[PDB]
């Protein structure tokens, strides 16, 4: 598995690490970037993740 | 990290590329893409062989890709200097984005052109003004340029 958001492979724990539930998983050392330089929005919804 | 993005998506597009948008090689950079499109059968684009640079930030997967075409085709939303804008990188964008959608986005412009001229308008302009006038030229254009 590899999480589409960097194409770099996922962790066990880390495929029900969703933050949001649109269906689209990502690992931590993904969603983490996004709070980072973007708003932290989902990569195909635009809208805010309810995450942290 | 998140690198491993454009490496594994420009060898992902290589091996089976998508519709008329084909990967491979890189450019002077590992964040510059030099990506090749072929035209449809519809309009008057040829296949051939036409580059497009596409510049990628330190954050690909998170800002809009800088799309800069090398091969200066004759495309009223291509400007002959290399300005390519996608409408859906257009006001930012959704974080991650596949390159596979980015250049689909190409390859759907490339099936009638959108009046809507982008940094000169004159390609734009004579497709709006008459599609002929536009015609003659880009298939003449697209086969001039077909090294
Ligand atoms: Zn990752
Ligand atoms: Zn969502």
């Amino acid at each position: 598995v590899e999480c589409p958001l960097c194409m770099e492979p996922l962790e066990i724990d880390d495929i029900n690490f969703f933050p949001c539930t649109c269906g689209y998983q990502i690992c931590r050392f993904c969603w983490h970037r996004i709070r980072t330089d973007e708003n932290g929005l989902c990569p195909a919804c635009r809208k805010p993740y309810p995450e942290d | 990290m998140a690198l491993k993005r454009i490496h594994k998506e420009l060898n992902d597009l290589a091996r089976d590329p998508p519709a008329q948008c084909s990967a491979g090689p890189v450019g002077d950079d590992m964040f510059h893409w030099q990506a090749t499109i072929m035209g449809p059968n519809d309009s008057p684009y040829q296949g051939g062989v036409f580059f497009l640079t596409i510049h990628f930030p330190t954050d690909y997967p998170f800002k809009p890709p800088k799309v800069a075409f090398t091969t200066r085709i004759y495309h009223p939303n291509i400007n002959s200097n290399g300005s390519i804008c996608l409408d859906i990188l257009r006001s930012q964008w959704s974080p991650a984005l596949t390159i596979s959608k980015v250049l689909l986005s190409i390859c759907s412009l490339l099936c009638d052109p959108n009046p809507d001229d982008p940094l000169v308008p004159e390609i734009a302009r004579i497709y709006k003004t008459d599609r002929e006038k536009y015609n003659r030229i880009a298939r003449e254009w697209t086969q001039k340029y077909a090294m």
